[PDB]
């Protein structure tokens, strides 16, 4: 599940690309969790996640980005 | 000015009237295009700028950077937001600012800006894109065209 979520963030935005669709569920729960002290836990990667954040905002301003996982 | 350009483009598209994947007429057209890189480049850049600017305007982050009681990005103000999205020619940026019409204090309605000239661009731009696409489809290589 974590891998799928990571793949989705890197090349697409949930609310960010165009808000997660109001569908299960699941996807929605993940969207809610999305912000965590540690997200790339059990998976292998992390800095890549920070890098992904960096790629966007980057037309997103630093603030929306911090607002997400931020840090 | 825009209408005449569209007519010229139509005539050009019409001349090929199809052909071999590699064809003498095609080669000649490619050659003319190659001969003119700078003029063509300028036209393309202008179109992108018009579309790109519109897109930026449409964007929420852009709206957010320069909050105003009744519109405008202020001279500064619009410049900074554009800088923020970080995607433009600097000379191009200055040019965009110039294109925008100031109203007694760096105030721009803007939506008006997107609308004009977006409608005309949408009408012409399509013809140009179509011709370019057809040409690309017909003869690759030559790469220069690519």
């Amino acid at each position: 599940r974590e891998k799928e979520l990571a793949r989705k963030l890197e090349f697409d935005g949930l609310y960010i690309t165009e808000q997660p669709g109001d569908d299960d569920v699941k996807g929605q729960w993940d969207r809610l969790v999305l912000n965590t002290p540690s997200f790339p836990s059990n998976y292998w990667d992390k800095f890549v996640k920070r890098k992904v954040l960096d790629k966007h905002g980057d037309i997103f301003g630093r603030e929306r980005i911090a607002e997400l996982l931020g840090m | 000015l825009l209408d005449l350009q569209k007519d010229m483009v139509v005539m050009l598209l019409s001349l090929l009237e199809g052909n071999v994947v590699n064809g003498m007429i095609a080669r000649q057209m490619v050659d003319m295009l190659v001969e003119s890189s700078s003029n063509v480049e300028m036209i393309l850049k202008f179109f992108d700028m018009f579309l790109k600017l519109k897109d930026i305007v449409g964007s929420e982050a852009f709206q957010d950077y320069v909050t105003d009681p009744r519109g405008l990005i202020s001279k500064k103000d619009f410049q900074k937001a554009m800088d923020s999205q970080k995607q433009f020619t600097g000379p191009e940026i200055q040019f965009l600012l110039s294109c925008s019409e100031a109203d007694e204090n760096e105030m721009i309605n803007f939506e008006e800006f997107a609308n004009r000239f977006q409608e005309p661009a949408r009408d012409i731009g399509f013809n140009v894109a179509v011709l370019l696409t057809n040409l690309s489809e017909h003869v690759p290589h030559d790469p220069r065209l690519r």
